[PDB]
């Protein structure tokens, strides 16, 4: 039939079939298990960087993000050239990869399904205010929205504004969620 | 490549399937999902069989309907598999034998790619640039929404990388270029039909020209 899906084996079967490579000695012992790094090491670390920036005018992070991140030892795959973008009382930053899913893995963690969605990839570049609003984040009309499309090797993190009511908190500050680092959420005080 | 993957600005999609800070569950929602990335790194770092850019391009080369119906991690299973076949490391026969059924792959490339341009300009922060009004059938890291548009330099990278339009096809002539954070007004990109302020695109030097 017209426009129909190609017949395909279950994806689990196709993925494990590809893992053909192992039987040819092309995959080192413990290799994919080692990478499965993804679950434990790559982690929204980004919160630690934000809390440090908030309490240490380190806030180095905005001029040489790579150097700042390297101080914590958090450079890594898909996170080798880092730029932090600062929210201000007149500016809200948001990150996407419209072309695929590019994300600062080591400090944000692997991207979530929603960030990889065609909905986010298509819409946030053109209607970021509506997208954020739908997601539960109301950006005040007096604030400019700036969308960073991750199209090359720069990997971004948002430095969100520090909310009122957190004065004097300990680096407690690390209310900085994955969504805050991507730029779709604002840090919330309980 | 003006493929269906170039989604920025496409209209008609519904709501993003997420509300802020909602539980997104585990990193991997199935036992195979770590494989595409793991096996990509085997190919890139251990075998030296292809670049990360080739992985992006082979996914772009999925038949368009196939791309549109395939979940993210599955696209990379298909892409990495396709590269292993194209590079002569695996055969489709053995993949389908091991899978116990059909394992359709991405379509062959219709472009040999292009070299890094010899003639480019070193731009400075604050300079106005235009995105070269060029059409590239192979891999390119310029989303169509900025083609021929004018914006201002916010950043020039302090590192340089191979030109994707070359290394994405495994060519020997990708050289190295810095990239530029180019800031466009939302209205430069989408006229009156946007609710945004600005959009910053990270563009290779060879995609740009003085305004
Ligand atoms: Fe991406």
């Amino acid at each position: 039939t017209e426009n129909a899906a190609p017949a395909q084996a279950p994806v689990s079967d196709r993925a494990w079939a590809l893992f053909a490579l192992d039987g040819k000695g092309l995959v080192p012992d413990g290799y994919v298990e080692g990478w499965k790094t993804f679950e434990e090491d790559f982690s929204p670390r980004g919160a630690e960087l934000v809390a440090r920036a908030w309490t240490d005018p380190f806030r180095l992070l905005l001029t040489d993000g790579t150097a700042a991140v390297a101080q914590y030892g958090y450079l890594g795959p898909q996170g080798e050239y880092i730029v932090a973008v600062e929210d201000t009382p007149t500016l809200k930053n948001v990150i996407v990869c419209s072309l695929c899913a590019c994300t600062a893995w080591p400090i944000l963690g692997l991207p979530p399904t929603w960030y990889k969605s065609f909905e986010y990839r298509a819409r946030v570049v053109r209607e970021p205010r509506k997208v954020l609003s739908e997601m539960g984040t109301e950006i005040a009309s007096d604030i400019e929205i700036r969308v960073y499309d991750t199209t090359a090797e720069t990997r971004y993190m948002v430095l969100p504004q520090r909310p009122a009511g957190t004065e004097g908190w300990s680096q407690q500050l690390q209310i900085v969620t994955k969504d805050c680092l991507i730029g779709v959420a604002i840090p919330q005080v309980p | 490549m003006d493929g269906v993957h170039d989604l920025a600005g496409v209209q008609g999609f519904g709501k993003v399937p997420h509300t802020v800070n909602a539980d997104i569950g585990p990193t991997f929602h199935a036992e195979w999902e770590h494989l595409p990335y793991s096996l990509m790194f085997a190919g890139v770092a251990e075998l030296g069989a292809f670049s990360v850019d080739e992985v992006r391009y082979v996914v772009e080369r999925m038949e368009p309907r196939h791309y549109m119906m395939t979940p993210y991690y599955e696209r990379y299973v298909i892409g990495v598999a396709t590269l292993m076949v194209e590079k002569g490391i695996l055969t489709q026969d053995e993949l389908e034998s091991l899978a116990g059924g059909p394992f359709p792959l991405s379509r062959p490339s219709e472009s040999e790619g292009r070299p890094a341009p010899v003639e480019t300009t070193t731009f400075e922060v604050g300079q106005r640039v235009r995105v070269r009004d060029e059409y590239v059938p192979g891999h390119i890291r310029m989303p169509a929404y900025c083609r021929g548009r004018v914006g201002t330099i916010s950043h020039r990278t302090t590192e340089k990388w191979p030109f994707p339009d070359a290394i994405g096809h495994g060519r020997n002539d990708a050289g190295e270029e810095p990239t530029y954070h180019v800031k466009f007004a939302a209205e430069e990109l989408f006229g009156s039909d946007t609710d945004g302020g600005s959009v910053v695109v990270d563009l290779f030097e060879g995609y740009l020209e003085p305004a």
